[PDB]
């Protein structure tokens, strides 16, 4: 999940790793004791909040979404620069 | 500056390897460098400039000196050489005298006119074709951009909240620091109200003042933009 | 149909056919038929850098705009004392070129800070744009007696002027002397 | 006398040092190559020679140039890799004939070939319709050999040699203790 | 080794040079200079520059043609005349990245030193900064690949120490300086967005079409960095941002003060002397 709401909780780690809530926190110590993955989480509440991390293998979904998003980004930016350049050429020049 | 310092073989082997490559082109003239004591030509240089003119006829002479002259301007000037035997006849019997007037831009009253004499000057122009023009032209701007264009802007954008409120509390400070004479100014004001006597206008540096904090303004925008997309 | 020809060849790289759309453009709408190509010919003399447009500019605005003599000065009188001195001689063309042969003083009135000023261009064309209004003039019905003195002390004031000023000066002097007074000009 | 431009092309591989022949051929043709630019030298001092090997990256050893005072000193250190290539080794002076000083001078390349071709025939009829039709002088001189001296070859020459009036010449050596100078001096391309 | 470098425009307009000395032939090709500069210093600064006469083939790529006698010439009486600058390596005019130029530069790599490349174009249509500095290192691949030579790209400066700034600024007489405030801010940030939209739809697409018709490994390891800092910045929701909203929009107040209250000062001396003026003229005319 790129986006909307990135925010997860342990209930996925655990249902996926079949350990105990206890073990939670040894293994995302683990994960930052690697190096692979910066995430801090400044939850109250059991929360999972991750940052930057690598695939470093393929992924076609990300492919495609990559050119969805990545088109919607340079549609925007176009329009912005279509909306903004518009009048404000017409006015300022 | 001397015709013996000129080699015939290294000028000749040059020019042969120009000739060789795609500069089919013959020497026109020679130029130098006078620091200090003036652009005008000593004895030698009058002297090996008539004897690099039996060549050719026009022998078209350049002195450069911007070690005095200033930043601003790079007015330089191209010099000439008179016939002796002119002396009888005019001096200069040169048609066309409107761009005598481009040529009176270097209106020194020593040089000039000081050894007009046997020694006068000829104007200069400039040509760009649109390859110049262009490729220099962006050239010069991109010398003033930025690499993507896009990477210094947030630098400033986000710096007016960190350096530039400096800049505005100081900003505010020769604000103020006018102001307090601004409340002693309706008294004068309110006295004589002729003649003006101080030389100070108090109304384009507080316009100034304003265009640089109209930067918030304008990068308001661009922070919109870039939150936004 | 030089509508097109003319606004295409205006967007050209060489300063001097963009005076040759100028030169072109100014017999073509003679007779005051298009007010739109001054918006260019005025665009192009202010906003250009180079002076040769700048100075080329406002022969083809006198050249459309000949038919009235009492509405030029009112547009060219900012232009008598303009920023550089090509864009007074240039104009002092125009107010040469736009006046000649009538009698109107809108711009004798301003030919007095023409002639007098450092530059030599706008000396010479003060004393051709004067000698080109006092032609077929009478004194009693004008006061000329400004412009024939101060144009009379330039050919013995020559010695501490320049030596194109002086050309101009007596060249301007001719003007007046053309054909023993009996010939004319008339646009 | 003669104005024209010499083009030489050694081959650098390691078939010229077997025992079976000189010993070590590559200072004997040297000195062949010492022998016609001094005699071109006595006959016409104007002439450049240039230096370039049939290696897989051909480099351009000494520009054409009539000093050879250098080119001695070039001759040597002809680091001995690769073993042949033949259409970079014709294309890398045939089109580089244009960068001579002297437009006057005419256009003659010769070659010492040392290894088998590696080309079929395919390239030696491209390659031959190339210079029959750019019209370049070309001697080709074939040091050494494995297989029959002159199979395709003839006919790569007999296709390649246009203006059959005082045209070009072949050289086809036999074995031999002999000395190679003489047996390539005996047409009328040296002297 | 070099984190940057500094290339004047004389080298460029040398290039003019290129394009005006052709004489109308017909070739046009990568015709390669000597590029020059001093490699003493940390920073690369090109100072001039000459050419050689370069030829290639027209089928086949890898035929090149250089001159030692030309660059040892050319070079030993340059450095006779100006020993302070010295032979760094040097650039090709085309805009496409030949296989060819591993061997052009690879001479220049045994009889020099490591030699950066620069590739421009031939036609200034290019609104992106025309030099890009290319080192000539070989770096090690983690897929496995043979070393090879690679050019990574070094950032570029176009600057002019004394007088190139000078002669430049008199030559044009149409660019403008700095002058902070309105136009030369609203024209950047008008044009700003065409100058990342031609760059970024520029590339994506030839990208877009690389990826689904693309062989040849393009190093498609770096494609996941692409993509990762690309998705480092997921829409966030603004919702911590909002405090630096009312930050920048009381900086915002701030100039809103000084706008109305210095231009309510500067009426002053207009809104009196409008007054004053007037109806002294007016009752003193008469
Ligand atoms: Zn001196």
């Amino acid at each position: 999940r790129p986006a909307n709401h990135r925010q997860l909780t342990f209930e996925e780690i655990a249902k996926s790793a079949k350990i105990t809530v206890n073990e939670v926190e040894l293994l995302v110590m683990k994960a930052l004791s690697v190096g692979l993955v910066k995430g801090s989480i400044d939850e109250v509440d059991k929360r999972v909040h991750m940052t930057w991390v690598q695939p470093r293998v393929l992924d076609l979904q990300q492919i495609k979404g990559m050119k969805d998003r990545l088109e919607f980004w340079c549609t925007d930016v176009k329009s912005m620069e279509m909306l903004v350049e518009h009048q404000a050429h017409d006015i300022l020049t | 500056v001397s015709v013996e310092a000129v080699d015939p073989v290294f000028q000749a082997k040059m020019l042969d390897m120009l000739k060789q490559t795609g500069r089919p082109e013959m020497v026109v003239g020679w130029y130098h460098s006078h620091p200090g004591f003036g652009c005008w030509l000593s004895g030698v240089d009058i002297n090996t400039q008539q004897s690099f003119e039996a060549l050719s006829e026009r022998a078209v002479a350049v002195v450069v000196d911007p070690i005095q002259s200033v930043k601003g301007k790079v007015v330089i000037d191209a010099f000439r050489l008179i016939n002796a035997n002119m002396m009888v006849l005019g001096h200069e019997p040169r048609q066309t005298t409107s761009n005598l007037g481009h040529l009176n831009k270097p209106s020194i009253q020593a040089l000039i006119h000081g050894l007009n004499r046997h020694y006068y000057s000829i104007t200069i122009n400039y040509r760009k074709n649109e390859l110049e023009q262009k490729m220099l032209l962006n050239l010069h701007k991109k010398s003033w951009m930025e690499g993507l264009t896009l990477q210094d802007y947030s630098e400033h954008c986000k710096h007016n909240e960190s350096v530039v409120k400096e800049m505005l509390e100081l900003a505010k400070n020769y604000n103020k620091a006018v102001e307090e004479e601004d409340k002693m100014t309706p008294e004068q004001l309110a006295i004589k109200n002729v003649g003006k006597q101080d030389p100070k206008r108090h109304l384009e540096e507080h316009v100034d003042v304003l265009m640089t904090s109209n930067i918030v303004q304008c990068l308001a925008a661009m922070l919109d933009t870039v939150v936004f997309k | 149909e030089a509508d097109a020809l003319i606004e295409s060849l205006c967007r050209d790289k060489d300063p001097i056919l963009r005076r040759s759309g100028m030169y072109t453009v100014a017999m073509a709408y003679c007779g005051s038929g298009n007010n739109k190509a001054i918006r260019r010919l005025l665009h192009v003399a202010v906003s250009d850098v180079n002076d040769d447009v700048r100075r080329a500019a406002v022969e083809s605005l006198g050249f459309i705009l000949f038919r009235t003599p009492e509405q030029c000065p009112s547009v060219v009188s900012l232009l008598s004392e303009s920023y550089n001195p090509h864009v007074r001689y240039g104009a002092a063309m125009a107010l040469g070129i736009c006046c000649a042969g009538t009698g109107n003083k809108e711009a004798i009135n301003l030919l007095e800070p023409m002639t007098n000023d450092p530059v030599n261009y706008v000396r010479q064309g003060a004393l051709i744009a004067s000698a080109l209004i006092m032609i077929q003039q009478t004194e009693i019905t004008c006061p000329k007696v400004n412009q024939f003195r101060q144009l009379y002390s330039k050919v013995i004031n020559d010695k501490h002027d320049d030596v194109m000023a002086k050309f101009g000066a007596i060249l301007a002097q001719g003007i007046l002397d053309a054909g023993g007074h009996n010939v004319t000009i008339s646009l | 006398m003669v104005l024209e431009s010499t083009m030489v092309c050694v081959d650098n591989s390691e078939y010229m040092r077997n025992g079976d022949f000189l010993p070590t051929r590559l200072q004997a043709q040297q000195d062949a190559v010492n022998i016609v630019c001094h005699s071109k030298t006595r006959s016409n001092p104007e002439n450049n020679v240039g230096l370039i090997t049939l290696a897989n990256d051909c480099e351009v050893l000494t520009t054409l140039t009539p000093d050879t005072g250098r080119i001695l000193s070039k001759l040597h250190t002809v680091q001995p890799k690769g073993k042949i290539t033949f259409c970079t080794g014709i294309r890398v002076a045939h089109l580089a004939l244009k960068h001579r000083q002297g437009k006057n001078h005419k256009m003659r390349i010769i070659a010492f070939v040392g290894s088998p071709v590696e080309d079929n025939e395919k390239d030696l009829v491209k390659l031959a319709k190339r210079l029959k039709k750019e019209k370049v002088n070309v001697d080709i001189i074939n040091f050494g050999e494995e297989e029959v001296n002159t199979e395709k070859l003839t006919a790569f020459v007999n296709t390649l040699n246009g203006k059959d009036g005082t045209g070009s010449h072949l050289v086809t050596v036999p074995p031999g203790p002999s000395l190679a100078d003489a047996l390539i001096s005996s047409p009328i391309l040296a002297g | 080794a070099v984190q940057k470098v500094v290339v004047h425009p004389l080298v460029l307009l040398s290039v003019v040079d290129h394009f005006n000395r052709i004489g109308k032939v017909g070739n046009q090709k990568r015709v390669v200079g000597v590029l020059l500069g001093s490699w003493q210093k940390k920073v690369l600064d090109v100072s001039n520059s000459f050419a050689v006469p370069f030829d290639e083939d027209d089928k086949d790529d890898s035929v090149w043609f250089l001159d030692h006698d030309y660059l040892e010439n050319m070079y030993g009486m340059f450095k006779k005349v100006n020993a302070r600058e010295r032979i760094v390596g040097w650039y090709h005019t085309g805009p496409k990245l030949h296989k060819n130029d591993i061997a052009i530069n690879e001479l220049m790599k045994r009889y020099c030193p490591n030699s950066v490349l620069v590739i421009i174009d031939v036609k200034p249509k290019d609104l992106g900064l025309p030099t890009e500095a290319y080192i000539s290192v070989e770096e090690v691949h983690d897929d496995g690949t043979p070393t090879s030579k690679t050019f990574e790209h070094v950032t570029s400066e176009i600057g002019a120490e004394e007088a190139e700034e000078v002669g430049v600024e008199h030559l044009l007489r149409d660019i403008k300086d700095t002058t902070v405030g309105t136009l030369s801010q609203r024209i950047t940030n008008q044009v700003h967005g065409l100058k990342g939209l031609n760059s970024k739809l520029l590339d994506i697409r030839s990208y877009l079409e690389k990826v689904a018709t693309g062989k040849l490994p393009i190093n498609h390891q770096i494609i996941y960095q692409l993509q990762d800092v690309f998705n480092l910045l997921p829409d966030v929701s603004l919702q911590e941002f909002v405090k630096a909203f009312y930050l920048k929009t009381n900086d915002q107040m701030v100039v809103v003060y000084l706008a109305s209250l210095i231009r309510s000062v500067v009426a002053l001396h207009n809104l009196i002397n409008n007054k004053i003026a007037n109806r002294d003229a007016e009752k003193k005319e008469g």
